[PDB]
């Protein structure tokens, strides 16, 4: 069998659930698992292309395998925690950035 | 051995000199990186 991701005949039994839109999901797509938010994408996929890939080679657009749908895939949400703080001598009061 | 060269007349000319003084401040998220979303990869990556 052959192993990348493409229009897959052959599959698991895993039940499908429903597809959810705009929202950070754990999210597998015929066995391509991930995490992130699914959108509504512009990209247009010929036939034979299930699923396209960034400068990376990490998949920023999917097929939903039921509706024939092009979603792309944007990670959660993620950024640095800086503590702004007087010094504990001076106080425990502190600001999040 | 007895013949000097003496300036006329003047010319004021007004240069460029151009000098970086800073560059992008960069972060990078170690984890997301590394391994982006795989929480197993997360955890091997603990022990480096
Ligand atoms: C010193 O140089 C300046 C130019 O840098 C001379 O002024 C020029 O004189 C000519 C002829 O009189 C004019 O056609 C130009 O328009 C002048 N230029 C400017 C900017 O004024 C000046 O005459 C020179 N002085 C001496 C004593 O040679
Ligand atoms: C003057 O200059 C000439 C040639 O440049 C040189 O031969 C001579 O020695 C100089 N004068 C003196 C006193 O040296």
């Amino acid at each position: 069998f052959e192993l990348l991701h493409a229009p897959a005949t052959v599959c698991g039994p895993k039940k499908s659930t429903n597809l959810v839109k705009n929202k950070c999901v754990n999210f597998n797509f015929n066995g391509l698992k991930g995490t992130g938010v699914l959108t509504e994408s512009n990209k247009k996929f010929l036939p034979f292309q299930q699923f396209g890939r960034d400068i990376a080679d990490t998949t920023d657009a999917v097929r939903d395998p039921q509706t024939l749908e092009i979603l792309d895939i944007t990670p959660c949400s993620f950024g640095g925690v800086s503590v702004i703080t007087p010094g504990t001598n001076t106080s425990n009061q502190v600001a999040v950035l | 051995n007895n013949s000097i060269a003496i300036p006329t007349n003047f010319t004021i000319s007004v240069t460029t000199e151009i000098l970086p003084v800073s560059m992008t401040k960069t972060s990078v998220d170690c984890t997301m990186y590394i391994c982006g979303d795989s929480t197993e990869c997360s955890n091997l990556l603990l022990q480096y």
